[PDB]
RNA sequence: CCAAAAGAAGUCUUUCUUUUGGUAACCAGGAU
């Protein structure tokens, strides 16, 4: 959720259009968004189209315009020179597709390949006019939409919901990494920042539920403190537990302690459940679901929720607010849990 | 194509009740006023006698006055006049 | 009529009622003791509560409450958990799926508030839609699949009937449906195999009852021999006892027909019990129908590549012609679009012809449970042409199915239209509600006040215009314009006696009789012509679409009309300068000038047309000869109207003939043709949109609104 | 005081004080913060979801004995409906289910005499996997349908040499409630499902009577105070359409802001009498006073 | 893949990407 | 380990041979544990007698109609199929029904040997006309459950004999439902409702008693492994 | 003026109603809802709201 | 056609915690029903014993950490939730666990009183280091089914008590298959082969016996109809 | 309508009397 929040592009603010005064031509997906703003991940409510997310490879240039890397092909030879083009330059040239048949020598198998022409037009140009190619597929998607396996078998309507509902998942008491992922989980977990990563390589000296002490190759030592059962902005648990032992050697940039929804450094938002795809007696009728009682006995889908309560003592013109056990009109049975000073 | 034993709040059947009155709007007030009379009878039973009489049909162990009113309307033990 | 209420919610709603019974039963000395008991939840509060909540209705409501059936009354019962349990057969009325919806619970207190929730608002008393009269408590989805599976006859199945071979007698004949249920339990018989049974408790069909029993009928107990499957006997055991034997496969249409027949000919309690039994059987047999989805069940057309190559050559030739300058940009796009539409159709046909009849996907589609075949083509064979952000087709087109997986560009150009579709809904959800709010206010003072104004005015109904060679072809939209009406005049044909008397409900049998007698137009009563001072009468309004009988003398027909018009919004897609959807309806009811205004004629005669430059110029030649009407600034971007041939010079026009192609403004037609003509215009125009979206609204609701639109007059001379 | 509908252990206490020269907002002497923690299990009405937009609340939680179980006695954990998949065009969940079964069981492509054609362009060291193997299918370059089919055809037995899921990807299940086997094979596999932050325990609320507002005497709103559910304009249109005048009159007078009606009806209920007749709502009198404050002579005639 | 202690998650990818995913908080 | 609340068993007699038994309250969920077992035992574990095969004079090759009789062969077969008979001899005994002259043949016209009895003597079977004669032999033996028609083991032994399906079970139809009960903070316990319909050779209470006895023996087979094994005990009646 | 003021353009409706010194007869559904009175529709009209219920004489005798 | 050969039960021992029982000759159709009735009774209604609560000395609630222990209290409780223990007396009993210094802590470090016994001494609980010191007492009790944690307030307990969910089920996995012989001469029968696997707390024979006792009681309920 | 204190009666813990004490508007984020 936080990583998705930090990579967000909202068209509404002081100096931008308004949710109640936005038409349908600004909520559309212009063909210039390819590689720069994800067409899937957007809110489903009355904010649909007014809030988007930055794609994986995009960067913002000094003037505030978004760019995407392209792999330039010189005389039919797909090079490895990456050049970042903004939408106008991408407009001038002709761009091929990433999943094209390269022949192990930077040469297309056939002459005819799908491309993108000036106004986003898709055509079949002989493979001699092609100027650029995408650095990869998964260049038009954002981080959250790149974690859906078999995304091209799902229609865009349901993929939007699948991407938007992954940032509403709650951390569970014990985390489990998916059996079938996409390879984006590790990068998204290490870049979000909820894990502890070894700053310098060395050997682990002490481990505990509260800290890890690393002994660096040159004299120095570093102790990493852990966040145990800490509340997040939305009232969930924020545990951190080590995944190294007292003798292991760690390297720079290595994950040294898990986080809320990580399983050994990879994002782990849910659990792997054995499923059947049958209708059963009308209890899974109209989008309803049937669960085994094992998932309750064995605490598979259990979560911890933490609450925060605040009070303060203030002077006031009359003066002297006090925190104390001596409260008027209160009995002792309702003053049993309180300690000696409130 | 007779029906089965009507269950709970669905007894007595509404068609037979509507056979007694002009519309269902009349039935609503019919039953409501009879239920009020039954409740007043129960409240005044220990106290001094008053005109309100009933129930005319044997009630159950714990039966709400609206159910008794509806079951009396069905047995044709009451009469009503409109405004 | 029941709902599941979590017991901690029930104990809180019914707190005062439990506190009284706790004292009354001597479980508490006074009310403070009973209140402490209820707050601490001692074990006897539950025994008191289950007695307290018995036969006490509770009102359930889901927001937005678009129509009347958004609130209904149920009988609560305690359940374990924190979620309200809702009956599966009320979700169409509530429009409530189980992906996270919530509902609010209210509790009537007085005697009138409790009688109105049992005699008026009870769920089982409201089975029919008040907008059109169609049942809303029908089986759907899993129940339809289960009932379709059960009543299906598989040729050459286990235990089938076998004629005598000369060495052994007939096989597959059973002495009762209890001997067949015992053979199905041994694996010797299939529930979908044709058999012969000796039925005694099921009424035979009309022909078999006539040709075997004569006299009066079967008179339960008399035995007849049926040739059917076991599943059909089981299905017919769920229907009433006096209902004939339905020997058919239960497509959703057949179920709708049966439930309409039962609702017409039987009381409400019978229909409610029947639909409950059908629900039970449908779920039970949908669990056993074997409907699952695996990618081995998603077959692909065997020769997709040949078709796609064949049409690729056509597209290549068109592209080459464009590259040679034979045609401009738009002509090439149109040619390619036609080619690819043909290719998509030719792929879909092969897909349709390749699938078996017992595949789960086509089974779910063909039983009527849910989904259409375009979604099956898009998933198995080919997606096809997709639109631009502007709306024009991309001429590529998308050539992969979702089983094969789209490439990156195909996925992008598909998202183009996907997001347009999502934004459309997101923005119409509010316009529907605003329109409903305005319609409720305009017509909040139309209430049935009298029983009969005893007027003689009325409207006429098309009612199956005559065929050219000579025949009565019924008018397709007769259920929303002629049914549930009372006649104003008498129906007499060919000097024959009055076929139908004045003041008759004019249902199905009467319409059939009128069509057999050979008349085409009847003058019926309408609210547009009611003579009462304040509010409509009952006979002019006619049958009540929900009750099925004549409307009452207190019903608020205006609010019902507004909720019926404005509830099916949302499911009213805006359509790609003439408006064609919810904006069209809004400008019709707001009596605005249409966006694409098209002038109408003012007087008969021939018309002289000068095809000027940058705008047409039409002038009407008056047969009377007084003055000529001139229409000067008419853009050449419009089209000329075609009635019966495009408008031709010198052609004769009627008094109110529409010249250009578009939407005439309602104000001019009122000034020219009078109030009846504008009433016809408005009702027809609104019904046209709603029909185009496949929504059935009876005409009397639009007539209520239009009646409210024409109450006043303007003062010209004081 | 801990507000309505909350509980749990006290896990932490953070107390600030001016005596320790802590930086506090001006005019504040002390500040104390208390943390309360709950552990919530999954229950009916909680919202679950997959990665392909297949959401839905939990309808039932069955005991482990009445669930469809495989031939070896393994019950299924979750049951999804068939009618939702083909109509929504999210067939990716079925392919995820198949590949999840293959990954759970582990496979071995038999290259006894030449690699199979479907496994020609399959990367090396994918020709065999151990049980509970973790794999990855990138978003637009992953596992083809032919490769999934081939992997399904070759998948390891569990403990004894029994293959529970056939080449189509379906299994023969037993009805744990009746006992008989289901007549046709069913699709089984492993799906990765998520628990969404839309739990019932935050959604359930009820009220008999409680706090009321000040300017207008109507009940408050929200669970943390107590508040009542709102009976809006549309719900009033619905009740007018039904024709129920008494229900509508009581809902708007003796349940909202008839200040004497509330106490009288409560007394009548607890004492078993008849519910009295409503009076005049207080919001109407507030409206009259505001209209008079705008210098308008509003008067009620008789 | 390029993290010193990442788990071994075998991929079905047929293509090879020249460019690594940038820093996602850049 | 005690059960807490002991279940009961009550009957609701609907017809002379048709009942409705309710067992309540059961732990969540023993309704499904024993409802299907009881249904199966009632339907397939009570001994009875039925007609196994018949030979009818004049019908050897053509099985469409019988000379001199109004009803065709299959109607006679499925009239004799629904015949209530009780027998004690284990071996298949032979009965003869024979009647000359026009009239209505009835189940009472059969002459049963020693041991066999007919419990619906007034059952219509056939009608004769024009000085017709009917002579059909019945073979009656006692079995269990429902056995389909058994094809000839030795064709040469009999040419006229034709097998028929045998409904041995005295119980004809059984159905069951499970519900929910209890005000005791649970609302989760079960209520099993049986619906037993029998012939007139037994009553729905005797059939249920016999089914209970059979199930008791069957599960006592499993009990005798370890006699001093801790289970759930409901307590004395 | 009460119904129109509650529908839309409250300020304009109120100012012109004040200038015309309009009097409201309270005959509609919305106006009776606002002031807390029984709506003149369905069960709230005089034909049904003033029904009189009485036991039959035979029923009185039988008791 | 009255077959008068009663069924008979025989056991085949695959291993200590597994075995197969064969019941034959059953009537045609009564194999699945019998097998499923036995499976349903086995998987729900067999009594056992489980830990009901713990008390770590240095901790006050479940959401804290023990100095020196690599796991936190929640993980320690989730690890102890995999104990298999068998008691012999109705009243609750307490078992102690004491550990000092570095080294892994297994289920063999628990000192059980008379009657109770731990059947998996190799189970991992927690790992300590030189600062580690773990002292916890487990309350063992008998019952059946699954029981959620008893609130600390319901019983009279201090702040240091940690109620724990209890799972008193010895049976682990059950399945069956039927071998139906359908000959042309219509002498048929079934053959139930029932497979039972327990978690080393009791043998499969002792679980099947308990199921038999329960079912015999519940069907004698219906037998005594007259 | 609730809390606290005092007095009286009985029960071993309820009743009677006296005194004191007793919310909104904005902005934001979600769901159907
Ligand atoms: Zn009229």
């Amino acid at each position: 959720s936080g990583l998705t929040h930090k990579r967000r592009l909202s068209a509404l603010g002081p100096g931008g259009l308004s949710r109640e005064r936005a038409g349908l031509e600004v909520r559309d997906v212009h063909p210039s968004h390819y590689g720069r703003m994800c067409p899937i991940e957007t809110p489903e409510g009355p904010n649909i189209g007014l809030i988007g997310s930055l794609s994986v490879y995009a960067r913002v240039n000094p003037f505030g315009f978004i760019e995407t890397p392209y792999r330039k092909v010189v005389d039919g030879v797909v090079s490895d020179e990456i050049v970042y083009l903004t939408a106008d330059e991408e407009d001038r040239h002709v761009v091929a597709q990433a999943n094209s048949p390269i022949d192990a020598d930077g040469r297309f198998v056939e002459p005819r390949v799908l491309v993108r022409r000036k106004a986003g037009e898709v055509e079949y140009v002989p493979s001699s006019e092609v100027d650029y190619m995408d650095v990869s597929p998964r260049q038009m998607v954002s981080v959250a939409t790149a974690m859906i396996p078999f995304l091209e078998h799902d229609d865009a309507n349901r993929a939007l919901m699948g991407a938007n509902m992954q940032r509403q998942a709650v951390p569970l008491v014990r985390s489990e990494a998916p059996l079938v992922g996409t390879g984006m989980e590790l990068r998204a977990a290490i870049d979000a920042g909820d894990v502890v990563v070894a700053e310098e390589s060395g050997v682990i000296e002490e481990v505990s539920a509260d800290y890890i002490t690393v002994m660096h190759d040159n004299g120095t030592r570093r102790t990493y403190r852990m966040r145990k059962f800490a509340r997040s902005n939305h009232g969930t648990c924020a545990n951190q537990c080590p995944i190294v032992d007292a003798g292991d050697r760690v390297e720079a940039g290595q994950v040294i302690a898990d986080g809320p929804c990580t399983d050994d450094g990879e994002m782990a938002l849910g659990k792997n459940l054995l499923v059947a795809i049958m209708p059963w007696e009308g209890h899974n009728y109209e989008d309803a679901i049937i669960l085994s009682n094992r998932l309750v006995e064995e605490d598979v889908l259990t979560s911890i929720h933490i609450e925060e309560h605040e009070i303060d003592a203030r002077d006031t013109k009359l003066g002297a607010e006090e925190i104390t056990r001596d409260i008027p009109n209160i009995s002792d049975e309702v003053l049993a849990d309180l300690d000696e000073r409130g | 194509g007779g029906y089965d034993t009507p269950l709970g709040i669905t007894n007595p059947p509404i068609d037979e009740l509507l056979d007694r009155v002009s519309s269902k709007y009349a039935l609503v007030i019919y039953a409501a006023k009879r239920a009020r009379q039954i409740n007043d009878y129960y409240n005044q039973l220990g106290e001094g006698i008053l005109e309100y009489v009933g129930p005319l049909v044997e009630p159950g162990l714990q039966e709400k006055p609206l159910s008794i009113a509806l079951r009396e309307i069905h047995a044709d033990l009451l009469e009503h006049t409109e405004g | 009529h029941q709902c599941g209420l979590p017991k901690l919610m029930a104990l809180e709603l019914f707190k005062p009622f439990v506190m009284k019974r706790l004292v009354d039963l001597n479980h508490a000395q006074n009310i403070k003791s009973a209140k402490r008991m209820v707050e601490r939840q001692r074990p006897q509060v539950w025994d008191v509560l289950e007695e307290v909540i018995a036969e006490h209705p509770v009102l359930l409501n889901r927001a937005p409450t678009l129509h009347r059936l958004g609130i209904q009354a149920f009988e609560p019962m305690l359940v374990e958990g924190k979620a309200i349990q809702l009956h599966p057969l009320v979700c169409e009325a509530f429009n409530a799926d189980f992906d996270g919806d919530q509902m609010a619970v209210h509790l009537p207190l007085s005697a009138e508030a409790q009688a109105e929730a049992r005699i008026l608002m009870l769920s089982s008393n409201n089975i029919l839609s008040p907008a059109s009269g169609r049942p809303l408590a029908m089986p759907r989805l899993d129940m339809v699949t289960g009932l379709y599976y059960l009543t299906t006859e598989v040729p050459g199945d286990t235990g089938e009937y076998q004629p005598a071979s000369g060495d052994h007698p007939e096989t597959g004949v059973y002495s009762s449906p209890a001997e067949a249920i015992m053979a199905a339990d041994r694996g010797v018989l299939s529930v979908r195999a044709k058999i012969k049974v000796r039925l005694t408790q099921l009424r035979p069909p009309v022909e078999i009852e006539a040709e075997l029993f004569g006299h009066s009928g079967w008179q339960p107990g008399d035995a007849w021999m049926a040739e059917t499957t076991l599943g059909r006997v089981m299905f017919n055991e769920l229907l009433p006892l006096g209902y004939p034997f339905v020997n058919k496969q239960m497509h959703k249409k057949v179920q709708a027909a049966i439930i309409n027949d039962l609702a017409e000919r039987y009381p409400m309690i019978v229909v409610a019990q029947t639909v409950d039994k059908l629900k039970d059987a449908g779920f039970y047999w949908a669990t056993r129908s074997g409907v699952t989805v695996s990618m081995a069940d998603v077959l692909v057309p065997p020769r997709k590549k040949e078709i796609l190559d064949h049409y690729e050559e056509r597209a290549d030739k068109v592209e080459k012609q464009f590259q040679r300058g034979a045609l401009n940009h738009d002509e090439r796009n149109e040619a390619l679009v036609e080619i690819w539409k043909e290719a998509t159709d030719e792929v879909g046909q092969a897909l349709r012809e390749h699938y078996p009849d017992d595949n789960p996907i086509i089974t779910i589609v063909d039983s009527g449970a849910t989904g259409n075949f375009t979604q099956t083509r898009t998933l198995a064979g080919m997606k096809g042409l997709v639109t631009n952000p502007k709306g024009e087709f991309i001429p590529r087109p998308v050539k992969s199915s979702f089983r094969e997986g789209l490439t990156v560009l195909e996925y992008f150009i598909n998202t183009h239209g996907a997001r347009k579709g999502l934004a459309d809904t997101a923005l119409r959800t509010a316009d529907s509600g605003y329109l409903t709010r305005r319609l409720v206010d305009v017509s909040q003072d139309v209430i049935v006040r009298e029983h009969d104004c005893q007027t003689e005015r009325g409207i006429v109904v098309e009612l199956a215009e005559r065929a050219p060679d000579g025949t009565l072809i019924r008018d397709p939209y007769i259920e929303t314009s002629a049914y549930a009406r009372t006649l104003g005049t008498d129906a007499v044909d060919e000097a024959g006696n009055v076929i139908v008397e004045r003041g008759q409900d004019l249902g199905d049998p009467e319409i059939d009789a009128l069509l057999a007698a050979g008349i085409t137009q009847v003058k019926v009563r309408s609210v547009l012509t009611c003579a009462t001072s304040t509010g409509v009468c009952a006979t002019c309004y006619g049958r009540s679409m929900a009750t099925g009988k004549l409307v009452d003398i207190g019903e608020a027909v205006g609010i019902v009309a507004a909720q019926s018009i404005g509830e099916p919004g949302t499911q009213l897609t805006m359509r790609t300068d003439i408006t064609g959807g919810l904006p069209r309806v809004q400008e019709l009811f707001e009596a605005r000038v249409p966006r694409g205004k098209a002038p109408i004629a003012d007087v008969t005669g021939r018309v002289r047309l000068e095809d000027g430059e940058r705008f047409y110029k039409i002038t009407i030649v008056p047969d009377d000869g007084g003055e000529e009407v001139v229409y000067d600034k008419i853009s050449k971007r419009q089209r000329l109207r075609v009635f019966k041939r495009v408008l031709s010079d010198g052609d004769h026009v009627e008094v109110g003939q529409q010249l250009m192609e578009g939407s005439a403004d309602p104000h001019e037609v009122l000034r020219v043709q009078g109030p009846r003509e504008v009433q016809i215009h408005l009702v027809r125009e609104v019904q046209e949109v709603y029909r185009a979206q496949g929504v059935s609204i009876h005409d009397k609701h639009i007539e209520v609104i239009v009646r409210q639109m024409l109450r006043r007059v303007t003062i010209i001379d004081s | 005081k801990v507000p309505h509908g909350e509980s749990g252990k006290v896990i932490g206490i953070r107390v600030f004080s001016r005596e320790d020269e802590d930086e506090l907002p001006a005019g504040v002497n002390e500040l104390v913060r208390v943390y309360v923690a709950q552990k919530r299990k999954i229950s009916d009405g909680d919202k679950l979801a997959g990665r392909h937009g297949n959401k839905g609340v939990i309808g039932k939680i069955l005991p482990v004995e009445d669930m469809p179980f495989l031939a070896d006695g393994t019950p299924v954990d979750i049951i999804l409906n068939t009618h939702g998949v083909p109509r929504r065009m999210n067939i990716g969940q079925i392919l995820e289910t198949h590949l999840g079964w293959c990954a759970h069981s582990g496979w071995k492509v038999d290259a006894a005499k030449g690699v199979p054609d479907w496994a020609a362009r399959l990367p090396d060291e994918l020709l065999e996997a151990q049980p509970n193997a973790i794999v990855s299918t990138p978003v637009f370059d992953g596992a083809q349908e032919a490769e999934l089919q081939g992997l399904l055809s070759c998948t390891l037995p569990n403990r004894d040499g029994d293959v529970l899921v056939d080449a189509d990807g379906k299994a023969m299940l037993f009805d744990g409630r009746s006992g008989e086997p289901f007549p046709y094979p069913v699709t089984v596999g492993y799906m990765y499902i998520m628990k969404l932050h839309h739990l019932v325990d935050d959604k359930i609320h009820a009220r008999s009577t409680g706090p009321y507002s000040m300017i207008t005497q109507q009940p408050l709103g929200g669970k943390a105070q107590f508040g009542g559910q709102r009976f809006g304009e549309m719900e009033c249109w619905a009740m007018q359409a039904y024709g129920a005048a008494y229900t509508l009159q009581e809902l708007l007078t003796i349940k909202s802001d008839d200040t004497v009606g509330r106490v009288k009806v409560y007394e009548a209920i607890v004492k078993g009498e008849n519910i009295p007749e409503p009076g005049i709502p207080e919001s109407f009198k507030v409206l009259l006073k505001e209209l008079q404050s705008l210098c308008l002579n509003v008067e009620v005639l008789s | 893949n390029s993290v010193p202690g990442a788990p071994n998650r075998v991929s079905f990818a047929k293509l090879r990407e020249p460019l690594e995913v940038p820093g996602l908080l850049d | 380990m005690l059960i807490s609340q002991r279940p009961t068993l009550s009957e609701d007699v609907l017809t002379d041979n048709r009942s409705q038994f309710v067992i309540e309250p059961l732990e969540p969920g023993f309704g499904y544990t024993l409802g299907n077992s009881l249904r199966r035992t009632l339907l397939s574990s009570i001994p009875g007698a039925a007609v196994t095969s018949i030979r009818i004079d004049g019908v050897l090759h053509e099985f469409t109609t019988v000379p001199g009789v109004k009803e065709d062969v299959t109607e006679i077969i499925l009239n004799l199929k629904s015949l209530v008979v009780s027998s004690e001899e284990d071996e298949p005994v032979t009965m003869y029904l024979r009647k000359q002259g026009p009239g209505e043949v009835t189940a009472g016209d059969i002459v049963p040997p020693a041991g066999v009895t007919v419990h619906n003597p007034g059952m219509h079977i056939a009608t004769l006309n024009d000085k017709g004669k009917l002579e059909v032999e019945l073979v009656v033996e006692r079995g269990r459950g429902y056995v389909p028609a058994v094809q000839n083991r030795a064709s040469g032994a009999e040419i006229g004999r034709i097998p028929v399906d045998s409904i041995y079970s005295p119980v004809l139809k059984v159905t069951y439902k499970v519900d929910a009960t209890r005000v005791e903070q649970r609302t989760d316990f079960d209520k099993l409702i049986l619906d037993v319909e029998t012939k007139n050779s037994i009553s729905p209470r005797d059939a249920l008693a016999s089914a209970g006895k059979t199930l008791v023996e069957l599960f006592g087979l499993a009990r005798e492994l370890n006699v001093e094994a801790e289970g759930i005990e409901i307590g004395p009646s | 003026w009460l119904s129109a003021a509650s529908f839309q353009e409250t300020t304009r409706v109120l100012t012109d109603a004040a200038i015309n010194c309009r009097s409201d007869k309270l005959n509609g559904l919305k106006e009776n809802v606002i002031i807390g009175k029984l709506i003149p529709a369905g069960t709230g009209i005089n034909r049904y709201r003033n029904i009189a219920v009485q036991p039959t004489e035979e029923a009185r005798a039988a008791a």
